[PDB]
Parts: C-alpha cells; structure tokens; sequence
C-alpha cells in the first residue's frame, strides 16, 4: 500500500502532523524516526487515496505551529524499501 | 478520427498533472456492423461530456489535453451504404 | 464512505458540474440543497479516490459556464455528520 | 433524452423564454424550479438538434425583455440527473 | 496518403469548435484490385467536395483542418502494374 | 421536417453552396428562386440535425467564391407555410 | 461528369466565354440561364481535364472584352444538382 | 493512451543524452480480460514511479521525455462494462 | 523509413496546393525476401525520380511537402544476412 | 521506443540531403523471446554506433536525425519476468 | 490527343523536364527541337488529365536545374497542327 | 561488486532516492546510516551496469524534492572497505 | 544504368569535361550533341556511384578554363529518355 | 576496386573514423600510415558506391571528436598505385 | 568487449593515466602506441559498464600532470578493428 512522509523541526509540530493525519483519512500510523538535527519524520500507510488526502491535511495543521521541511507520497514503495522505514 | 463505442472508464489518483480534472474512458473500435471488436481498446480523455454505451469520434495523438487522444464529437446519425 | 461537495451560483451551473462529477467515476449523487442567496451545492458519495476524481471534473466543468464559490472532499466523515 | 435549461432573473422573463422554446422546435416542456433571490430556471427535453435549436431561440427571446443569467444543452444526462430534474 | 472510397457519411450535432461548417465521411480502404476491406474505415474531414463512392486520396493527421484527417485529392486514373 | 435557407448574390456561389449542402447530410433539396438584384436563394429540407449540418457547411463553401447574404434554419415550420 | 460555370454581366461578354470554352477542349454545352441584373451564366459539361481546361480559357476571352463575375468547376455534382441545371 | 501492464525493465549503458537518468520499462498491452497479449512489449520512459506487475497508461510519441514514449498514470480501478 | 518497390502511380487532378507540382507514386512495402507484400500500398511524393520497378525508401509524415510522405532515397543494394 | 535488432544496412546513393553521412541499418523487431519477427523490418538512421547482430532500442519519428527514426540506445540487459 | 511543350534554354534542362514529364504520368514522348538561341523545346502528347499533370511535374523540375522560357498544354489541338 | 552512494540532507529525500534506484535496476539496497546535521546516505550495491543507472536515476529524483549533497559510484572497491 | 551531363560553352572545354570524366572513373562515353549558339553537351552512362564521380571531375576540370553552364546526374532514366540521347 | 582515405591529427580520431567507415558499408579496411607530425591516415576499399558512403560517414564521425584534415575517394586508381 | 582509448601528450602523463584506469575498474591493459610528436595512446578493454567507469579516472588523473588531448570508449568494435590495436 502507499506511503505518506511529513518531515519537520521539532516533536510538537511532528504530534500535531501526525494527529492530523490520523484523524482526516483511513490511516495506519507506522512510527517516528528522528535523525538529529531536530529533524523528526512521521510515516502513515494506507490506500493511495486515502494517504494523498492525509499528507495534504496533515501538512497544513503541522505548518500552522511550526516548519514543515518536506512532504512525499510513494504510491507504490519498492518491497526493499519495507524493511528500512518498518 | 475513428467510430468507437465508449464501454467503461478508468480511475487514476497518481498521475501526471497534464491530465488533472478529465475523464479517462475505455473508447472500443466498432466494425462495420456497428459492433465493438475485439482487443481494440483505448483510453481517451473525454472531451465533449460522453457516457457509456454512447457511439464518439476518437481523435488521434493531437488535440491539446499536449497530446492526448481525445474524443471530439457524439455521433447522432451514421448512414453507411 | 467519503463526501465530496461543489457550491455554486445558480442551478444551471450545478447541475452541469453534477454531470461531469457522475460520469467521471462510480459515485452516487445525494441530492441539491439551497440555502438561498443564489447559492446550491450537489453532495456526492463514494470511495475517496472515486470522490476525489469526481469532485476535481465536476469544478473545472462548472468553472467553465458559471462561478463555482467552493469545494471540498472529506475522506472519512464523521458519524454525527 | 436531451436536455436545455435556461435561467433569468425573475419569472416573466423565463414565461418567455418558454413560450419562445416550445415554438420553435418540437421539444417539452418540463418545468419550472426557482431557488430563491429571482433566479427561475425552465427545462426543455427533446432531441439534440431540435433541444439545441429550441435553447438558442429561447434565450433570443427572453434576453430582449429581462436577464438571461445562463443556458446550456446536456446532449445525453446521466439517469442519475433525470431524478434532480423530473 | 492512401487510396480509399467515399462509402457514407457521419452526422454529428455536439462536436468541437474546430470541426464547424465541414463534412465527415466515411473512407474505407481498398485493396489491390480496388475493392474495399473489412474493419478498415475512418472519418475524415473533406476538403475537396467528394461524394459517395468516389475513389479519393486520404491523408493523415496534419492537413490544417489542426490535425485532422482529411480528404485531398479525387483519383482519376490509378495505373497499377 | 425542418427547413433550410441560403441566400447569395448570384447564381454561381448558389450552386457552390448546394452542392456542400447535398453532399454534407442527408437533406432533400427542393430547388432555387430568385427574387431579383442579383439574389437566389436555395432551399432544403430533412430533420433538424441534418438540415442543421447542412446549412453550416453550405455556408462556408459559398463564402469561399462569393457573398452569402443570409442563412437561417427553421425546425418547425409552421403549416401555412 | 464535370461542371463548369462562367458568370458574367451582360449577354455579349458571355457569348465569347461561351464560344471560347467550345473551342479549347472537348466539352458540351448546356445553356445559358441568367437571373436578372444583366448577370448571364453558361454552363459547359464533361470530362474533369477538359473542363478544368475550358473553364480556363472561357474566363481568359470573357475578361478581354467584359466583367467576369465568378467561375466555378464542379468535379462531381450531387444528382440532385442535375436537376437545377438541366 | 493504452492500458498496459509493467513486466520487466532494461538496462542501457551506451545511449544517448535525452534518456541520461530515466528508467526503461518493459510495458506490455493487455487484453479485455485484464490480460498481458502476445508480441505487444514497448519500451517506456518512466515518468511517475512505476514498478513491476503495476497496471499503468502509457502514451504514445510526445510527452517531453522530445517524443520519447512514457508513463503518464498509473491505474486505480478500470471500470468496464 | 521502409524499403518499399514502386508499382504505380495515381493521377489527381482536383487537390489540393500543397501538392502541385508533384508525382504521386503507389508503394508498395515489401518482406525480407525483396517481395511485395498484400494490402500494403500507400501514395507517396516522389522526391527524387524514382519511376517503376525501383526499390526505395518511403519516409512517414515529415519531410516538407509540410507532412506528405514522400520517397527519400532510391537503394543500390541491400545486404542482409 | 522498441526493442529491436540489427540484420543487415542499405546502400543508398541518390537520397536526400537531410540524411547525407549518416548509417542506415535494417532493424527487425523481436518478440518476447527475444527472437527476430516476421515482416517486421524498418530502415533506421544509426546514431550511437551500432553493428551487426546488436540488440538497440529504436526511436521513432522524431529524434532531430528533422523525423527520421533512428536508434538511440544500445541495450545490455534485459530483465524481464 | 493532347499536347503539352515546354520550352528550356539549353538542352540539359530540358532532358530533366522531359525526365519528370515521362515519369509523372502515361504520356509518350515525340521528340526534341531546337530552333537556335539556345532554346530547346519538348513536346509530350496523351489524355489531357495526363498531360496536364506531366508539364506541371516538368516545369517544376527543370525550373530547379535551369530556366524555363514557357509551357503550354493544348487540349483540343487543330488537325492542320 | 560496484557500489553506489547518495546523500541528501534529511530523511525523507533519501527514501525518494533509495525508491528510484531500487526500481531503475538490478540492485539491492544495504541500508542509511546518518552522520549528523541532517546528512543521510543511503547505500545499494550490484553489477557496474546497474549501480551506474541506479544512482543516475535516484540523483534526479531526490534532486526534484529535496538537496542532494554529493553522489559516487565505486566500481571496484577495496576489500577492507 | 545513370547517365551523366556536362554543359559547356565551346567545345575546347567540353574535350576537357569529357576526358576528365573517362579517367576518373569507369563511365562509356556516348557522345557529344551541339545544339547552336556555342551550347556542347557531353553525356556519360555507368554505374550511379561511377557516373557521379565522373560529373563531379569532370565539372572541376572544365570550369578550370572554360564556362560550365549546367551539370545533372540521373540516376535511372526512363526507357523513352534512351532515344533522345542515344 | 575504389579506394578511400581520411587524414586525421592524432591516432584516437583515426579509430572512431575507421569504426564508422567500417560499419556503413562493405568495405575492407586496409591500415594505418603515420607520417609524422601527428597525422594519421586510415585506407579503405570496396566498390565505389560503398566507399563513397563510408567516407561520407568517417568524415562526419571523427569531425564530431578531432580534427580532420582530409578526405579524397579515389574511384579509379592507377595500377602503379 | 568495449574499447578505451586515452592520449596524452608524453610518456609520463599517459602512464598515470594507465595506472588509474586499471585501479578504478575491472580492465585489461592492451598497451601503448606512440606516433610521434610526443603523442602517446593508452588501450583498455574491457566491460562496456567498466572500460567507461576506467575512462573517465583515467582522464581525470592525467590531466592533473599534463594534457589529455583526447578520449573515447566504443561499446562494440568492429572486427576489423581488432587487428589495428592488437
């Protein structure tokens, strides 16, 4: 299934993207994964539709308190790439 | 163009942004019988407002949707003798 | 299952974009409802990548004859709603 | 069947248009549906040319007396439309 | 180009802006001994003023008509040896 | 059945635009009359999308080679007429 | 066949178009028809080349002495055009 | 536009600078059965992220890859009846 | 480009401008024995001087005659193993 | 782009001059064997520098060589399953 | 039978005129003659939709490689002549 | 075998970059390892051929969503690396 | 098979033309045909490859002390053209 | 049989001109001759028509990367040489 | 297998660039060729993927102590030319 990626400064504007995310589509929440730097990433999965729309809610409340750094959906992740995020 | 028979559409979320806010039918080739064939499909941008089951005039590579194959007219009459 | 929703000025206007959004995908129309000042909105329903292409052909077909004020998709409403 | 609609601001602008309609090509009259601040809508069902044909004149007509807000022609609705309607 | 014969004609009322105030025939290819194929038949806009069963010279996308199909020459003599 | 008129000055852009008008649908064509100074006008008749189709395409072939005057189509004529 | 028309003003300008037309090539003559307003038409038939051909020269003579107002070749009239004329 | 279907990929060393970084998938058409056909396999450019065994819509000569053949959608649902 | 065998010609007198001026060859595509094929005759330009019986390579849409397809080159010899 | 070998080159003396100094090789197109096919065979402007018995990706129209096909890639793999 | 001339200063351009005359349609050809100033002068005769196409592909041809001083074709010429 | 090495600055451009290298080619992917302040590297390893197309394609991938700070193919690497 | 023509004012650099021409490739020499005015033609025949070689030698040497007034190459003449020069 | 030479500065512009002789026709490459000052000369020899196209494409090649100094197509050499 | 030609001016630059080329890949060395006037060729074969990978370390060595006049990697040689090198 998809894979949505929010990426920002900070644990607060990385709960609040993640709350959003969970909450405006029919998600399945995987985890967080900080790399120093402040940089924090939170991972949703799900249907291709349903991932589009939650990156795009969760985005916009994450921006609203802090620095959204970056935003991805792979609508189809390669099976090599399910062992590095899970 | 081409007589073609619209038969169904396809749903598409990841795709390029050429094709944002269209309609994307099945467009079958129809013979002299006025009769779909067989493995004669296409995917064309709708254009005009066509639904299923409805008798269109498919264009080929260019008709700025840029180059989608397009449908370009609803057929009322095809008088063939 | 989700809901998409398209507001325009006047009623002509909406039922041209009710007609892109039913052929575009496999979505059932629930019903008009205005609440005055020339504004009515069309609601529809369905799976939400069915909804979202829908909602998408049906503002760009209205933008074309009318003014189309809003639009909105919400993939997973509430049960109070 | 297909289908014309035609919308004025206020009703004798749209008695009209509808009686301009019904004229000038073979084509029924379905009805008539305001939704408040003026706007009045008349529906026309026909074949295409005869409908096409019958908008045309229609807006002619009522455009000379009153306010002509929009026309259209639908040459083939969706069944789902003809329950809006009708 | 390709050697064809005017075997109809299409009459559509709902079409683009880029196809008002021509004609749409139906060409069907013909082959060695001049005499139509089976499922070979496409509708070309007509340029020269041909009629049915008139043994014309279709060509392909571009001829400013803008590329569509259209009709450009009526075939008098075909030597074939 | 409807009916469609074309109005030109002088007899050979008349029979220009009658011969794109018979070649374009499947109309019956009724025949001329001129009225003096130099206008004839051609008269056709067939079912509102043919006659539709026609007059369009008379049209433009007789703008080519000379001056069309007027055109109009009719889809109910009334009896006294 | 063929069809070719000259049209000019008065009766003398087309007698030459219609004499030149006779001359240089094979064709036939129909008739004249004229419509008033001193507009005079003559109306040659037969093989495309030849007509083509005779078109050509009937306009050349014709403007020598008189107006022509327009020339026309028809290479395959409508049946129904052969009623108009003959 | 096709419905095709990802079946492998190709790897190209010698080639020239319009295709520098671009992945060259095996993209065979498949039947109204959802079915891969017999001697039907192009090779396209990638343009949106597809991968094996994904239904995808390829398009035909100009899509600025310049008319290299690409991948332009990849395919949700077909709905077809 | 196709290695293709003139057979013929065609002799249009009512085309087009674009095409005045210009031979009008029948041309037939032939197989990996240097033999005709069936059903496969198109209408090039001769650009060259080709005549009958010569083999030559025909071009598809483009080459400024612009898209008439027109013969390109005449062949000496064709090794193949 | 297809996948495609080469069997063999032509010899062409009197051709135009868009193509002076430059290869043409007769490139067949092969089946998911990987094996040549049947009446398959096209005339292609070398661009990279291929040879006999080399398995190429050839290009169609255009590819500035200006529409002449030409081969833009010689391949090395080709996975496929 | 018809009868076309072109007229040529010097006799090189006149072989190439008479070349594409040849070529471009069935006529056969009567022969030279020069009447001095270095005008040289070729005469063809056939059906006159042949031999209207031939001086036209002629003229074109020669007017390339030299200078054409006249052409004529004659449709119905005089026993006398 | 070779070896292929991409860094990024944050994470979420590298797994867009490991994503198209690992559909470009052959490759299999070792793993990230972050060394601070921001800077990610991911890691794959295969045959010369496909590490080369590998990195190539995740280079423009990553470059269009996020900072690629430096790429590097090592075709033959030490043993006590 | 081709045949080869170099045109000329005066015959001194048409015997130049056409002895360039037999030496630098395997062409047969038909003849030479004057037509007035100072005008020599001299025609080749060989091979298409042979039979442009030649012209292109055959040019460069006459020009080099006379005027050449025009030169052509046709690769398959008609069988007609082979009774005018022969 | 004909014979062929190209001059270049420096022996690698040699090599990618003789590639290219060596693969638009059949010819058969003779050897190298330096002498001195950097220039190097590549012989080849076939039938005319044949060397005439691979100096034609050796030429361009060796342009594309060097210097070419000369080029010369003998077509009938001398038996002392 | 694949062709990988370097030239340099002098023997020095051109045996730096043979000593990385065969470091920076699987090749095999072929030899050197020198024509006079100081310009001296180094050949490599091998592998399409490497003899590239090997050509361009080659250059970038060299032209760090002298002058790389030119290079090339051809994928597929002709037969032919495997008898001008080896």
């Amino acid at each position: 299934e998809a894979l949505g990626l929010i990426e920002t400064k900070g644990l607060v504007a990385c709960i609040e993207a993640a709350d959003a995310m969970c909450k405006a589509a029919n998600v399945e929440l995987i985890g967080y994964e900080n790399v120093g730097s402040g940089l924090v990433t939170a991972m949703v999965k799900g249907d291709v539709g349903a991932v589009n729309a939650a990156v795009d809610s969760g985005v916009e409340a994450a921006k609203r308190i802090g620095k959204v750094v970056s935003s991805r959906v792979i609508a189809r992740p390669h099976n090599d790439i399910e062992k590095i995020a899970g | 163009m081409i007589l073609a028979k619209v038969t169904g559409h396809v749903v598409a979320t990841q795709k390029c942004d050429e094709l944002r806010g269209s309609n994307l039918l099945l467009i079958t080739r129809l013979d002299d019988k006025q009769q779909p064939m067989k493995d004669q499909t296409w995917v064309a941008v709708d254009n005009v407002g066509a639904g299923m089951h409805d008798i269109v005039l498919a264009e080929e590579y260019f008709a700025l949707n840029y180059k989608a194959m397009s449908v370009v007219a609803i057929v009322e009459k095809v008088f063939r003798d």
